[PDB]
DNA sequence: ACTATCCCCTTAAGGGGATAG
DNA sequence: ACTATCCCCTTAAGGGGATAG
């Protein structure tokens, strides 16, 4: 898939996919303990935020995350 | 001598007990690369030099039993240098729970890959006997070297086909056989595992076999699998919640210094079935109430370890029921207690018969976990109880004993009442 | 790949391959413009700390990421 | 009428028109799936709705000729509705920068995907002389619809074997035409080209053509690739800093409200060979100031846009030496600023001449770039720049004119000085 | 209906600078 | 030689709680 390179690559990456499968900030939000307004803030301004904040959303998305040569 | 740690023959490192007594455990440069690679705890990641930390004392001293007179008890048969972790785990180390299997590094010996010397009608009641006399772990004075945590009475054992076979070499027993303690404890649990498997829990089956004068269950162990073929039996890394922060079965209650509700759930958010397990280490929780039973020690909870670091919950077990020892003595349902308490506002409420629904949503507060997923959670209990209970009573053996059914199914439905009285 | 769900996942992964690599926290640190304390830091409580902080970090090891699904 | 945007034939999406002029783009629900997927612009991030940030029209307006009179000198031949952007990317929207072909929705038209009108050696001259008149890109009355960004005059043409031919259809250029301006700007920047080479710096090659009294330059496009069977001219996405951040060629200069070192550096971190281009973004900045070059506005730096949204520099383009410009009138090196302005502590120094390589290791002090990295480009200036030089001088054409060389060679050699003179 | 902001509060990342083991 | 801490300072994440568009 995708090789992401930082935070805001990251973000639309996971904006894109809430989007695809029709979710709210809301929604997420309520399933993994976090504000709706974290999420709001991880959408526009990823570069500082929480690895823990990263994997909840991410979990919340049923995503994963692997490490993979930069080829 | 050094110890080597193989998971399902497959060399992970080694064990070594300095001369000033200290503890320490290095990876194999090769595991540390190999395509099962994986921590052997989640308190020991894998690194390259020599780790040096009590975790690793730790880890495996919660290999053995949690009695200071079972270790002694041990030291019998086998002339151990002592009841010290390395020198047990060096005898009796090849069977332990999970999958970690300890060999001496001088002594290859590719013992028994899958033998076993069928138990005859006698044999099978001896070693469901061996606590009556000072033989441990059943392993009576006939190739043994099995090993289970615990503090009860207990010996695991094969079985292919119909039998109850000894395990030879290094084959991996298949079922954790229990003996009774608290009388008919056999019982307590088979019937606390049937209950919970009726509710939608993860718990493993439970059979109970008779010998006798003696009454032992016989628990599946969902720590084993079958290959591929039918051919190998493998076992799947494991630990318990102890072993996971590295921490001393001294601390396995939450009363001691021990792990609770909060640090568990917490852990959780980093399995790879999260909001799963997240949800039902919480359920859970709401029936270790109903039914009060009171084990609830980190020791009783277990993550498997998987491939790059992985860890899911491990179905649940060892449940038993603090409900038969009402009444008989001074013993009363308000003296009972759950091992991990759920959050209140006097600060933490940890009694059964104290708590109600509104305590629970307390916690399932703080914790931040979906207070409308516990409503559900409190909901189908609401409603199943009932159900759950009769499709179990018309199951237990026509010589199943009488009050522990009573006893236990009586005083379920009150706790439960305060459920429906709201759901 | 290994899929990682958490930052203590995360860190293990990282500092193995640093270690892999014989790097320092003091040579990759140097190369990005971080301090050696934060990757310290990093591999001990990885909990709380920036995604910029991790993907420079990511970036001192060669390493990319990508998103899969966790099965 | 709506306007499509395809990508080397994939259509990506949309552009619209409102009636009350707002421009606004929208993704195709089936490009947003694509094995290629990316976003037009780091600045238009993929999402299933329209966008009507300025960012779009910004993005847009950026692939139009940066002087409103040229604007105007289009919409002379093609009627065109207006100077409007979109009228006018309706109009000649088929060959611009980087790869977005926009064509009207009402319109499939599958104009020559590979077609080309030979030029005679006259037409060559004709359309490099079109500033003469009233014809701007060359366009002279005779189907043609290319597009180039920036200031001066050019006008982009193809080139197959040995002939300049003019493209036909969505046929790309492959060549960036440059015309006379600042006297001999063709020269200027054909040396400073060469030399940029000679130094190992990113920049593509260019040779000049000439057509009786008029000279031309004929610089090769790195956003351009034949495909796998040389049969496909391919077009590879890419943006220039203003079009990143979203902003008006208006601000391209950092003295306006543009992007500079920092920034554009911070954005690096992105790159997928961040820290190498993070690199050369800096080399470039002290050889920019050593050939005392002027334009490094954010509209001369561009990113390559890779799939999933990934992005890298581009090699560096469009690099005229200030230098030929000294002397004859009051402008003195004193008068030379940096596009882009390094600190200082009296805040941030921008003139070459008063800047010492003590400026630079401040600036790459701050930014935190690797000050052992800054020691590096201003050692390995210190030393090639003599051989660089000539090295090159031995290559220009019999007939380059000298003063060219000598004006830009002799100052830049003054400076380098103060480098040697330490490293 | 959905996301971007906000006042408000506490705990802390991360850069300077730098040493204890 | 290499990593874990530290005093110290500023900017801020993220949870409460909650509304402007
Ligand atoms: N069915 C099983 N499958 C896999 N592992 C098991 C199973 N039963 C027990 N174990 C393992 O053995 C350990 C102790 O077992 P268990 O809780 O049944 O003992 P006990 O009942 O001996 O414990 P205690 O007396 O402390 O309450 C656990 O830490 C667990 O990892
Ligand atoms: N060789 C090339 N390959 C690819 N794209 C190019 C090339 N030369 C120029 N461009 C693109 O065209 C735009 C303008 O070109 P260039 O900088 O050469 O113009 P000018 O020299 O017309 O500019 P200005 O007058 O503002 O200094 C850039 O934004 C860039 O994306």
């Amino acid at each position: 898939f995708q090789k992401i390179y930082s935070p805001t690559q990251l973000a639309n990456a996971m904006k894109l996919v809430r989007q695809q499968n029709g979710w709210t900030q809301s929604e997420l939000a309520k399933k993994i303990g976090i504000k709706q307004a974290t999420i709001s803030n991880f959408e526009n301004n990823p570069d500082n935020t929480t690895l823990t904040t990263f994997f909840k959303i991410l979990q919340s998305l049923e995503l994963s995350m692997t490490l993979c040569d930069a080829k | 001598p050094k110890l080597v740690t193989w998971m399902n023959n497959q060399r992970v490192g080694e064990l070594t007990k300095l001369a000033n007594g200290a503890h320490t455990f290095k990876y194999a440069p090769e595991w540390l690369a190999s395509r099962y690679a994986r921590p052997l705890s989640l308190s020991l990641p894998l690194q390259r030099g020599n780790i040096t930390s009590d975790a690793v004392f730790n880890f495996f001293d919660n290999l053995l039993p949690d009695s200071p007179i079972v270790r002694d008890r041990i030291v019998k048969r086998y002339h151990a240098k002592s009841r010290q972790p390395f020198d047990l785990l060096s005898e009796i180390g090849r069977d332990s729970v999970g999958a970690v299997t300890l060999i001496p590094e001088d002594e290859t010996v590719t013992h028994p890959i899958m033998a076993w010397e069928k138990l005859t009608e006698a044999r099978l009641e001896e070693v469901l006997t061996a606590y009556k006399a000072d033989i441990p772990l059943g392993m009576i004075r006939e190739d043994f070297r099995i090993s289970v945590a615990g503090a009860q009475e207990k010996t695991a054992l094969l079985r292919i086909g119909n039998d109850w076979c000894i395990p030879k070499g290094i084959t991996p027993t298949t079922h954790i056989i229990k003996l009774p303690i608290l009388s008919q404890s056999v019982d307590n649990e088979y019937y606390c595992l049937l209950l919970a498997k009726e509710l939608g829990l993860n718990v493993p089956d439970a059979e109970i076999i008779k010998a006798g004068n003696v009454r032992a269950l016989a628990v599946e162990r969902f720590d084993r699998r079958w290959n591929a073929r039918r051919t190998v039996l493998l076992r799947l890394p494991q630990e318990d919640m102890c072993q996971t922060f590295g921490l001393p079965s001294s601390v396995k209650y939450e009363s001691d210094g021990g792990p609770g509700i909060a640090r568990i759930m917490a852990f959780l958010m980093g399995s790879s079935e999260a909001l799963k397990d997240r949800y039902d280490f919480m359920k859970f929780q709401v029936f270790q109430w109903l039914i009060g039973a009171t084990q609830g020690h980190a020791k009783n909870f277990s993550v498997f370890i998987q491939a790059g670091g992985s860890y899911r919950l491990t179905p649940f077990y060892d449940i038993i029921s603090a409900f038969p020892v009402l009444g008989g003595t001074g013993i009363h349902i308000s003296d009972l207690k759950l091992a991990m308490g759920l959050n209140a506002s006097k600060g933490k409420k940890t009694a059964i018969d104290k708590i109600y629904p509104r305590h629970f949503l307390a916690t399932a507060k703080v914790l931040r976990f979906p207070e409308v997923q516990m409503h559900e959670i409190l909901s189908d209990f609401a409603r199943m109880i009932p159900a759950a209970l009769d499709n179990v009573k018309t199951s237990l053996p026509t010589d199943f004993p009488e009050n522990v059914v009573t006893a236990v199914e009586s005083n379920v439905l009150r706790l439960h009442g305060r459920l429906s009285r709201e759901y």
